[PDB]
């Protein structure tokens, strides 16, 4: 606008930083994502693994249980 | 020591080798090439001739040649038994995913639900089926098990494990299948006959082919392993020749050449291949009946011949 | 036109600024899921020692 | 009446009832309705429930056993343990390491994993409202309860290495509400008497932050909470008016940065801070049996708008 005073060139070159550092910023997220993902899905499958034997073991208990009531 | 060696896999994701042996079973990490870190031994079944393991949890399912019908289910890291069952012949393989625990038989396939160990559905008087040749995907939405429908031509039954019910069959081969494998989504299937001069890939459930990947013209060998790498881009086909054979799942003018090969300083031996990123380069990893696991790098951009980077004793041993 | 680059870095800015934006959130929902996760298993885990021991009572006793 | 109890968890994303027939979880996660997701009538009389986070490990006490506390598994309804002890339960407090046990005259500090007593505070000064806080963090845990039964005097005590970590004289007149913010490094006070708000670091005990509550009428402060990044600090009482302050050294220091009128005073009430749909509120559980929500404008303050109003029964009015 009327009475800009910046240089195109400076503002060409504070762009292409930001872009830069957006750039940077949404990599490292992905990244982060992508472990935390994998982090996840590893403690969902040890809870899958704890909860299919405690299935198993309140069966041992029913059983032990009802037989001798 | 260990003993004989009796068996060797990868899980599900390609993190863990499993081997079993006279002595019992291991599993190692295959998080790094540099070594093979044993993390875990169990001593307390011997003959142990199948290791099925939930990806990196603590569920594993074991069989032994001391009762070769019997399937024990266990959660390794507390020792508690969460089942045993015994089926009417040999178990030949055993498959888990996140919903289903298989076991083949040479006649007949047991879909278990994997919450309560409950068999769900048996599948009876397949055609014999003595390899136990068959593939469970690992996929939630393509929840399918592919097994040989034919025992005179390669035709490939494909069941919803889910729904409880064939999908499809694909008439992938004109003679007897040798080989199959589902990639990590559960949408593609990689299939080879006796034959084994062309590795066919076929979209699952819906059966169409997508690609014929061609190693000989009338040069056969027996494909003893097909392999994808987790993201789907990329097949291996191992045999009983030294020559490991990789293809790259693209649209590309020469159609059906190997992208990369690989070749084994054996001939002749068991072997199973995985495709496996580790420390950030991808690997074929090549586990065989000498004891050893072989791990060779593969550039995924530029193919060809790829180096022997390292070799470890299956048994843990030093060397 | 270098007043058109400028236009052209201004609307890729805001692009990666939206992209970002949606990163972070995703990355904070995950977060908030894994947390949740860890502490079921922690409840879980106390719940089936205690079972344990049930059973352990239950069959010393039968 | 009918309802007994009604609290948050830790991050206020369950809301928990107590009442004549059982108890209730409801999600906090929208504003337009309150989801009840679980109910359960095994026990009857049910005055203390206190949740882990959003997990299914609940503890409960209910006032046909008012000395014993059940630690449950609820989503499988199913008794963990429990423990009895030589006085009524006068509140229970949890984190992902301990659970405490505050009596009338003593304190109890449980492992959480197994619930053996890890650390007995015996003979403290006689607390009949069960006045005590606990830090939501593992790296810095701890508990803060009256030290004096005539003095504003905080005893602050590490659960985790089990030592008395200060004594802040927070107040001459005794305490009336005490937080902790969610990092477990700063504890708001309030005392009887009513007329400062206070924020101390913890555990050093320095005076961070001092708000004046408005108006010099008499006061009994019930509430006290932080939003979850500690910025802001709500605190009521048995007024109508709840204040908001905000934790900032760059402005009018001391005075209230919004304020909320409520329909219904008289009572004791339970207020938190939460953002909910990405936009701050204040949640106001109170005695007439309605869970109140205001909208804080994070940058502005002022007067809040009250948005939605929930009943606490679950009627869905």
């Amino acid at each position: 606008g009327p009475g800009s005073m910046q240089m195109n060139e400076a503002k060409i070159a504070e762009c292409l930083q930001t872009i830069s550092d957006l750039e940077t910023e949404c990599l490292d997220l992905r990244t982060k994502l992508c472990d935390l993902e994998r982090a996840n899905q590893t403690l969902k499958d040890e809870y899958d693994a704890l909860q299919i034997t405690f299935t198993a073991l309140e069966g041992k208990l029913r059983k032990t249980t009802e037989e001798n009531q | 020591g260990s003993g004989q060696l009796l068996f060797a896999n990868f899980n599900q994701d390609n993190t863990s080798l499993a081997v079993g042996s006279k002595s019992g079973y291991k599993f190692f990490s295959l998080s790094s090439v540099d070594k093979l870190e044993q993390i875990y031994e169990c001593t307390d079944t011997e003959d142990v001739c199948i290791v099925e393991r939930l990806f990196s949890s603590s569920l594993v399912a074991i069989v032994s040649l001391k009762a070769p019908r019997k399937l024990k289910v266990c959660h390794f890291k507390k020792g508690t038994e969460i089942c045993n069952y015994s089926y009417s012949n040999t178990i030949l393989a055993v498959k888990l995913n996140r919903q289903r625990l298989i076991v083949c038989l040479e006649e007949s396939l047991y879909i278990h639900n994997i919450r309560d160990m409950k068999v769900l559905h048996t599948i009876r008087e397949t055609p014999p089926n003595p390899a136990g040749l068959c593939a469970l995907s690992i996929n939630n939405d393509n929840c399918y098990l592919a097994y040989p429908g034919s025992a005179t031509i390669g035709e490939v039954q494909v069941f919803d494990t889910i729904n409880l019910r064939a999908a499809n069959m694909i008439p992938a081969h004109d003679s007897p299948l040798a080989a199959l494998a589902f990639d990590a989504s559960g949408t593609k299937l990689a299939t080879a006959s006796e034959k084994g001069t062309v590795i066919r890939v076929f979209s699952i459930p819906e059966g169409q082919k997508l690609f014929e990947f061609r190693r000989g013209v009338k040069r056969c060998v027996s494909i003893c392993s097909l392999a994808f790498s987790m993201d789907g881009m990329f097949l291996s086909a191992s045999s009983n020749t030294e020559t490991v054979h990789i293809f790259k799942l693209e649209t590309v003018k020469e159609q059906g050449r190997a992208f990369a090969t690989v070749r084994l300083p054996f001939c002749g031996h068991k072997n199973i291949c995985s495709l496996a990123t580790i420390q950030k380069i991808p690997r074929l990893l090549v586990g065989a009946a000498d004891g050893y696991l072989y791990m060779y790098n593969l550039d995924p951009q530029e193919g060809g011949e790829c180096a022997l980077m390292k070799q470890h004793r299956l048994d843990g041993s030093l060397e």
